[PDB]
Order: C-alpha cells, then structure tokens, then sequence
C-alpha cells in the first residue's frame, strides 16, 4: 500500500 | 564632527552593500511541535500566533549545510532531528510534507517554513531516540481530540505507523493520549480542509483506504461517544469545524470615543443585521435600536449602515485583507429627548 503524491480536491 | 562625519559615510556604505546582497538570501522559519499544543483551528498552528526560530540562508546553499548549522544552533545531534517542510496546498491547507539548493527545495518559496521534529529532551535524557521512517511504507499522522463539553480541540501529537496498519489498531493510542480507557468507543474523522471533516466509517481497513488521498501530515480527529454531549451546542468535530469556518472576530470602536481601542466580538459570517446588532447590544447592556453601525471604507468610519440592510456580515467584511484585523465603527443613539 502507498501514499498519494499530491491532494486534488 | 570630523570623525563623526566618517561614521555617517561608513553606515551608508555597509547598508547599501546589504541592500544589494539581500536577493541572494532567504528566510527559513523553523517551527517546533510545542507550538501545536492548544491550537484550536485547522491544520497544526496559527500562522500569526506561532513563534519561529529564524535563519538567514544563501539561496544556493546546500541542505547538509543548513542541517549542520541547524543542529549545532538548536543543540541537537544531526541524526536526532527530522525536517518536514511546510507545504501550502491548493485545497487551502498547510501541512508538513516529506523531505540541491535550499531555494529549489523550497520550490522558490521564501520565507520557507519547516516543521522540525526532534526528540523531547526530557525523554532523550532517558534513552528516547528519533524513530525511523520508511518513506515508502510508513506514514506520519497527526492526532486531535475534540471535546464536545468544552467545545475544544486538544492536540494529541503525532504517530508513525505502517501504511498497511488498520484504523482499529490505532484506537488504543488515541484512547490513551486522550486519557481514556482502552476500548472506549470513539468516533473518528479526517480533518481534510476547512469546512470538510469526513467521518471514517470502516475501522477495519488500512490507512491507505481509510483516508482519502493519504499523505504524511494527514490529521485524524477523534472523540468519545458520551451521551452527555448529544446535549452540547456542537456535538461533533464535524459541526465544530463548520462553526469555525464561518467564524470571525470583529472589533467594535465607538466613533464618538476617539481612539477607543474597542472590544472584540466573535460573530458569524452568515449573520444578518439583526443578529449582528443584537449580539453587540447584549455586550453593551443596551437596545439594538440604539446602535448605529457604519460601513467599512482608508482608515476611519464609512457611511452609516441602514437597519434594513439585507446582506450578511460577510458582505460587510468583504473588503478586508487576510492579515487585516476586522473592525467596524458604531455609535449610540438617545432613548428619550
Ligand atoms: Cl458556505
Ligand atoms: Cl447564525
Ligand atoms: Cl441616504
């Protein structure tokens, strides 16, 4: 499992 | 005069060399966890109220240089600190992010602010150390406990956990940091951004799946499920953050008392004339009718506000800049003649 690299909302 | 007139030339000489050089330098603002305690708002601290350690650093200097200057200045070993640059995001949050020239690392930002994790010097005196962090398999999270009785937030520090860990597996720690018994029933939220506080329903899934858009510096808010608080004015963290989003502190100066420092009233952006007037009256032990408010301009009272005004407090305050302290002038009218 992984973290996202950037938020988008 | 003779040697006095040389020093006035030396000062203009040194102060102009510094004016020219100042583009080569950048501010780095170091903020420390102790500044997060007590913060009642969104994200980790108030930009305005927080206290920084300030570094003047060559834009093209290296990180290792900074770290060294840092560890030696702050008094920590180089391997007992971790840097978490603060990152302003599109969604209106600023968060610690993960971590060549300093200026390129700051993404051209200046002042650059950095959350400096260190070990508590008290706990390090008894063998505590900087926990390691698998930048790929671990995630750093921030914890807040909301108390509906007092309607307050209580910072509960941070944690390092494997991303693959179940939400349920973190409950023991939240319970403990909050001073609650193990297996106390908790309601959990992701503080996403201002006015968005999403409940976490499935506790039996990994952190990757439980929070939307999982990143380091994400914030989980939790609270008891105490029945005494259904009663409360803001029963949940969700409702608390909504109240907060629409919240604004306004300063009221009596135009007739020149230089009146005024007093601060906490209002809502979605109030109307009646609501504004009535609140301010209850503070002054007077009738709303007897209050005339004046619009905002310049500095000084503007045109008089008419009591049939149909707008909102937002509308009245829409010409104030982010850092500008929100003030409105009023005055009192006579009861009889
Ligand atoms: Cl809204
Ligand atoms: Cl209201
Ligand atoms: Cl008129």
């Amino acid at each position: 499992p992984r973290k996202c690299a950037r938020k988008t909302r | 005069l003779v040697e006095r007139l040389q020093e006035e030339k030396r000062i203009e000489a040194q102060k102009r060399k510094e004016r020219q050089e100042a583009h080569l330098y950048m501010q780095v603002q170091i903020v420390a966890e102790d500044q997060f305690c007590g913060h009642q708002g969104n994200d980790m601290y108030d930009e305005e109220k927080v206290k920084y350690t300030v570094f003047k650093v060559l834009k093209n200097s290296s990180l290792a240089e900074f770290v060294q200057s840092l560890s030696q200045t702050m008094g920590f070993p180089q391997d007992q600190i971790r840097l978490w640059p603060m990152q302003a995001r599109s969604n209106g949050t600023k968060r610690p992010a993960m971590l060549k020239t300093m200026i390129e690392l700051s993404d051209n930002e200046n002042p650059w602010t950095i959350f400096l994790e260190t070990v508590d010097p008290e706990l390090a005196a008894s063998g505590a150390t900087l926990p390691k962090f698998d930048k790929d398999h671990d995630v750093m999270l921030f914890l807040k406990m909301y108390d509906p009785k007092t309607r307050s937030l209580n910072y509960c520090g941070h944690i390092y956990t494997p991303i693959s860990c179940k939400i349920r597996d973190l409950l023991p720690v939240m319970c403990d940091r909050a001073g609650f018994i193990q297996d106390t029933s908790l309601i959990l939220y992701e503080e996403v951004k201002p006015n968005l506080t999403e409940r976490i329903q499935d506790y039996d899934v990994s952190l990757d799946k439980a929070l939307d858009e999982l990143m380091d510096g994400d914030i989980i808010v939790f609270q008891k499920d105490d029945p005494e608080n259904d009663n409360s004015e803001l029963p949940t963290a969700k409702e608390y953050f909504r109240d907060l989003y629409h919240r604004v502190d306004v300063i009221f100066c009596d135009k007739t008392i020149p230089n009146d420092p005024g007093f601060v009233v906490t209002l809502s952006n979605r109030m109307n004339y009646f609501q504004v007037a009535k609140t301010v009256a209850q503070r002054l032990n007077t009738d709303p009718m007897l209050l005339q408010f004046f619009k905002s301009q310049r500095d000084g009272p503007g045109n008089p506000l008419r009591h049939n005004y149909e707008g909102t407090l937002r509308d009245l305050l829409q010409f104030f800049k982010p850092r500008q302290p929100k003030k409105l002038y009023y005055q009192q009218l006579k009861m009889k003649i």
